[PDB]
């Protein structure tokens, strides 16, 4: 299947991984036997194509808490949404 | 038979996966 | 404030301070 | 987080081995059980 990085989050499986990240590449160095790489807690943050040395970052799709701001009831009936913790490029993209 | 005793030497990679900079 | 500033080195969030 | 890698009394960790790979119903009591566990890592990780 081609490949596609960056172009946004994509569910995937490399040669026996659950993926499930967007992916970005990567300038870590990396010894020729190694496979995959796991930065912290086990959790594997770069993996290596079989087409070239091309190594891949994995960076999970983000989420956040929506809030919503007021002015009270009695005074006026607008509101602001604030999308927490977020680069905001993707805001039509919330399903929540 | 001229036995010895094997300091540091003995120690392989136990899997291809990469950490940097880590004790594990 | 400076050096005591240098001194000290260091489904999850973390929110920010209210107060910079 | 190292008590979200663990198993809890499964033939798997990760949910959807369980899942896709047995069939529904024993799958579901597996289910049943491994969320048990992962709510009392949490219950003590609050309190603390
Ligand atoms: C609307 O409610 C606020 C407090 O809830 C109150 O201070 C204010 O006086 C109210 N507005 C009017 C017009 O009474
Ligand atoms: C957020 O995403 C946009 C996508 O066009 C990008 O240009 C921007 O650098 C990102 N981060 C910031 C700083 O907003």
């Amino acid at each position: 299947s081609t490949n596609l990085v960056k172009n946004k989050c994509v569910n995937f499986n490399f040669n026996g991984l659950t993926g499930t990240g967007v992916l970005t590449e990567s300038n870590k160095k990396f010894l020729p036997f190694q496979q995959f790489g796991r930065d912290i807690a086990d959790t594997t943050d770069a993996v290596r194509d079989p087409q070239t040395l091309e190594i891949l970052d994995i960076t999970p799709c983000s989420f956040g808490g929506v809030s919503v701001i007021t002015p009270g009831t009695n005074t006026s009936n607008q509101v602001a949404v604030l999308y927490q913790d977020v680069n905001c490029t993707e805001v039509p993209v919330a399903i929540h | 038979p001229a036995y010895t005793n094997s300091f540091t030497r003995g120690v392989y990679y136990p899997d291809k996966v990469f950490r940097s900079s880590v004790l594990h | 404030e400076d050096l005591l500033f240098n001194k000290v080195t260091l489904g999850l969030t973390v929110l920010p301070p209210l107060l910079t | 987080v190292k008590q979200l890698s663990s198993n809890f009394g499964a033939i798997s960790s990760v949910l959807n081995d369980i899942l896709s790979r047995l069939d529904p119903p024993e799958a579901e009591v597996q289910i049943d059980r491994l969320i048990t566990g992962r709510l009392q890592s949490l219950q003590t990780y609050v309190t603390q």
